[PDB]
């Protein structure tokens, strides 16, 4: 009782191609569903709506959440590198639990134990993948609430079906301690860079190619004027020239300018809005495949549900306005990819003859062509590390679309409940979190200097990511990583 | 010190007139000038800003090409002298000079950033219509 | 750099006025410069600087920066304080200066 | 060898808000030059609008035909309504096609023309893939949106098979 | 295969960088909107098949490969200047020059400049030599030769030109017509696309507007030229596992049949990859290209270059080469200003690949 299990460990260590950093939390658990397992639907939601028809079960037990960036990163060290290094990725993971304290509603109840274990064969449903609310609070010095641990499986409706499913040795805990070690499944590099060059500008801009194009298809004006007549592809028609490779899928989002006025006076928020649909439930399609928010010196307009979405602090839960909430924009990836907002091309939809003229058609959404290359979706300071892939037959690009690692063994849903003893309990105690990154230098030759992230020095009555008078700490802008430029 | 405007007139779409700013009591070499147009209900819009001795001149996007800017330092006058009239073009002139500095990029001191305009002139109604 | 399309306020009172700008035209750091000008006559350079009054002008017309918006606010307002106000501001992505679209003060006098 | 007991859209944990923000409201209310954007949380109640990270497998859209033959319509629309494939000038016919749910959750009458454990991560043959808009809105110009009848690979997909040639290149060779 | 050229390298651009945008040319239009720079820097261009005045003693020539790819690749985009085919010929040595990101004829912040004389590079004098060797990547073989469980591959349509001008629409629909994809506004051509087969069995008068590669016979005109002084190739050889590129993939069903409604298909124009697909690569050509560079990105699919040949993640480096400037008699007394006067040269010598 008189013993202390562990210490403070929070910093971060500089080594070579590693990053190694600690974070230490404080928690709060108290006591879900008064130890029950509930069955929860749309049905005691009411089920307004179809596509928002839920069915599952709330399960007593808690998470500990640390999938965000934000709980490992320092403002500043999320700075040192996204301004110094092409890729990083995570390595290990060290994971410890201490300092136990049990409470009774207040007074040491010092007999309790607290139940915690992780799960290592994946068999329970994984929620960590959604980007829910409830991680290790971004600044050290808060203490953070435990989420609870709910899961969700097949239905009709409301109701539920024969196929659904309902859901292990649980070290029990306050002079003990909890610890154990989790290795990442190997992973790409996350690509924190902008390319130097356009897909569409890959050529040589002084010489010609030795391919020809179709200039003319007709000699001049008047009848029977067809004759053939071709050129050679180089500087000066630079569009036409033969490419060896082009940018990768779209389905198109509907454009939404920010001001305003210029956005039309209708109901298109919804009904406007591009989807899936899955067992005759259409489902949003956010954020989607990675595609450019916008066109060259448009950054007015952004995709309807293409880009993630930040609330600034303190900001509400429903209906804020767009100046309550951070944007997120793809800009980056313009170089290889195409804009949600454009079409990805055009085709030809007949065949000509000397009746009929050439007819075209406009490509509303591309699927995957031999050739095709693209950048995925960044990762930011507030954004999410890792997520799990689905156990199926096939997948194509596993990347998680809201951007981060896929994983098909992500890190293991660590599992906790107080033990029920019923009389009113809560347990706190501490938790150090330490993820070992990998290092992708960058041998960049380039003359001129890149972009980099600052902060804009000028007099403010507030520091950025710092605390105000209350001591509200607070990220006043989203922070991607793609700030040193690379060749294409 | 003094800044005036002269040159105004009734265009008519489609052909150019020359707008001549003199001015005396000041060192003309000294101080940067831009020209800044004012519609009847419409806010004051910059038409160019040409630095010192003429070296470097940066039209807005508006009026590009279709101006010209030329500035004769021995006779302390400024022309701007234009092209190619449209009707959205009828609007107020106004002669200024730049002198305040955006904080940070004083030292570098360039052509640009001297939006600071102390004093300009009397303008002059150049109506373009058919 | 946006203005309120029409401030009102009474005599023997503080108005204020703000106009809101992009990181290609405040965010810089630039300085936002404060023009006034009596109707039909040719604009006075007010505020020069950040929240410098030059020679010449009264005590009451103050005006700060904060963020990306910039602020002016005019104190024990007078009858002659009615007028149009103008910020201005240089646009990095433009290359050229942007000036506000413009604002009337109403002394409700 | 096996049936998923989830769907590809309710991997989310119900009892706790995303920390994304979608665009719930476009306008204040009915009126004139109403125009405003609006953000809210995703969460519990709308669930449909939160954000995922992957989506179900392709889909080419097939025609559905009814074991009760009262509701089927009267003409011979086996052939000329057959989903086929052109090569060389001859039009194969898409069969068994790719892996997609025989039918939707509910409905076992219909039965795909030339196709219900894979329905989970794998459309419904019947039903289009989704909608996509198809123009941008203006203060004259609604919103437009149309119909995917079929959609090719996108990353980020995931789906169940159904229950090799010597060539240059392939992709998920598995046979259908 | 070994080879053997003799080679002559100018002066390019006066030994200057020199930023180049289409304001140079006039402009063109928005599609053709770029920025970059032009080097002095030549390099040796061998990516294709068939492939396979008084004497200056102390004047040095400089030349270096790019191993690390950090410079531009400009080899992927099948320009000319290839060693010739014929062993006898002598030939020009091309001026490398890249592109980089604009918005217009503009430069934006990413666009980077590069220094080629910032890469160490070794200098030869007329006695000494040169030489490097290379190990390709693994790369799959090119192959040369030609209910059911499997479906053709992908298809982006191209429109249909026909050989006979008779037959053609009477109207000037060659590059309205043509089947192009968007990036950041700017709308380049589909060229050649996909690879599919050029036409059905039975037709070999029609032709995909942009999807064959077209080669110029000897001594072609640069513009406009007709038909008969260009080779245009065809893909019929894959015709069994290819849809053809003049012709729809295929069809779909477009609603759900009732009582009260009809079964109604479509034609699909295009088509992204399906599972169960299978599909051939495009032709290589004696006058076609080798290898192409893969896009250092995040993620792809099926590598190999619409161009065809081999795609690579690291194909041979590019070789670059330059006179080293000699000054001309400097003024006596000392000038800062960098010298802008040089002694008229070009070097020549043998290069074996």
């Amino acid at each position: 009782v008189g013993s202390s299990s562990g210490n403070w460990h929070c910093d971060s260590q500089w080594l070579g191609d590693r990053v190694i950093t600690t974070s230490t939390r404080t928690w709060a658990l108290p006591t879900y569903n008064n130890h029950l397992y509930k069955q929860i639907s749309n049905s005691t939601s009411g089920g307004s709506s179809n596509d928002n028809a839920y069915f599952g079960y709330s399960t007593p037990w808690g998470y500990f959440d640390f999938n965000r960036f934000h709980c490992h990163f320092s403002p500043r060290d999320w700075q040192r590198l996204i301004n110094n290094n092409w890729g990083f990725r995570p390595k290990r993971l060290n994971f410890k639990l201490f300092n136990i304290q049990v409470k009774e509603v207040i007074a040491n109840n010092l007999t309790s134990t607290v139940q915690v274990f992780t799960d290592s064969d994946y068999q329970l449903p994984y929620v960590l993948g959604s980007a829910h609310e409830g991680c290790l609070p971004p600044f050290p010095a808060d203490v953070f609430m435990i989420p609870q641990y709910g899961y969700l499986t097949l239905n009709d409706g409301s109701q539920a079906v024969g196929r659904s499913s309902f859901y292990f040795p649980s070290q029990m805990l306050t002079g003990n301690n909890f610890q154990f070690s989790y290795e990442f499944e190997n992973v790409p590099f996350h690509s924190s860079y902008a390319h130097s060059q356009s897909l569409d500008r890959l050529m040589n801009p002084l010489i010609d190619q030795y391919l020809y194009y179709l200039s003319k298809t007709i000699n001049g004006s008047g009848q029977n004027q067809q004759t053939l007549k071709f050129s050679v592809a180089g500087p000066s028609n630079m569009a036409v020239q033969g490419r060896n490779y082009i940018p990768g899928p779209s389905y198109r989002q509907q454009r939404v300018s920010t001001t305003v006025t210029q956005n039309n006076n209708s109901e298109f928020a919804w009904p406007g809005a591009s989807s899936w649909a899955l067992n005759g439930r259409n489902s949003l399609m956010n954020p989607g495949p990675a595609m450019a928010s916008h066109k060259e010196g448009e950054d007015r307009f952004f995709p309807l549900s293409g880009s993630l979405i930040f609330g600034k602090q303190g900001t509400g839960r429903d209906n804020v306005d767009a100046d309550k909430v951070m944007i997120t924009n793809e800009e980056e990836i313009k170089t290889t990819n195409p804009v949600a907002t454009e079409s990805y091309g055009q085709v030809a939809t007949n065949h000509q003859s000397a009746q009929a003229q050439a007819q075209t058609g406009w490509v509303q959404n591309q699927g995957i062509l031999p050739g095709m290359v693209w950048q995925d979706r960044d990762v930011y300071l507030q954004g999410p590390i890792w997520a799990k892939i689905p156990h199926t037959d096939g997948n194509f690009h596993p990347s998680p679309l809201m951007g981060g690692f896929g994983m098909k063994h992500p890190p293991p849903q660590i599992l906790i409940k107080n033990t029920p003893v019923f009389i009113t309990q809560y347990s706190t105690g501490q938790v150090s979190v330490e993820i070992e990154w990998e290092l992708q230098k960058e041998n960049s030759k380039r003359w001129n200097p890149e972009i980099q992230y600052t902060s804009n020095y000028y007099k403010s009555n507030n520091v950025e990511f710092a605390v105000n008078t209350e001591g509200v700490y607070s990220e006043p802008r989203p922070i991607g990583t793609r700030y040193l430029t690379r060749n294409l | 010190v003094q800044l005036v405007e002269s040159g105004g007139g009734v265009v008519q779409p489609g052909r150019s007139l020359r707008l001549s700013c003199a001015a005396s009591g000041f060192s003309f070499s000294s101080f940067v000038f831009h020209w800044v147009r004012q519609a009847p209900g419409k806010g004051l819009e910059w038409v160019a800003v040409i630095s010192y001795d003429g070296s470097n001149k940066n039209y807005a996007d508006s009026v590009k090409g279709r101006f010209t800017i030329s500035r004769d330092n021995s006779k302390n006058t400024l022309f701007l002298q234009m092209n190619s009239l449209s009707a959205d073009d009828t609007a107020v002139y106004y002669c200024a000079r730049g002198a305040i500095c955006s904080s940070t990029t004083c030292y570098l001191g360039d052509s640009y950033y001297f939006y600071g305009m102390d004093v300009w002139g009397q303008g002059t109604t150049v109506t373009v219509s058919s | 750099l946006t203005q309120p399309p029409s401030v009102s306020g009474a005599p023997g009172q503080r108005v204020t006025i703000s106009c809101t700008g992009s990181r290609s035209n405040i965010g810089a750091g630039y300085d936002v410069h404060w023009y006034q000008q009596l109707p039909g006559t040719a604009p006075k350079l007010l505020i020069y600087g950040n929240s410098n009054r030059p020679s010449g002008v009264p005590d009451r017309f103050s005006g700060s920066k904060s963020g990306t918006s910039a602020s002016l606010a005019i104190t024990g307002l007078q009858t002659d304080d009615e007028a149009d106000y103008y910020c201005q501001s240089y646009d990095s992505s433009l290359s050229g200066s942007v000036f506000g679209g413009g604002t009337k003060l109403t002394v409700l006098g």
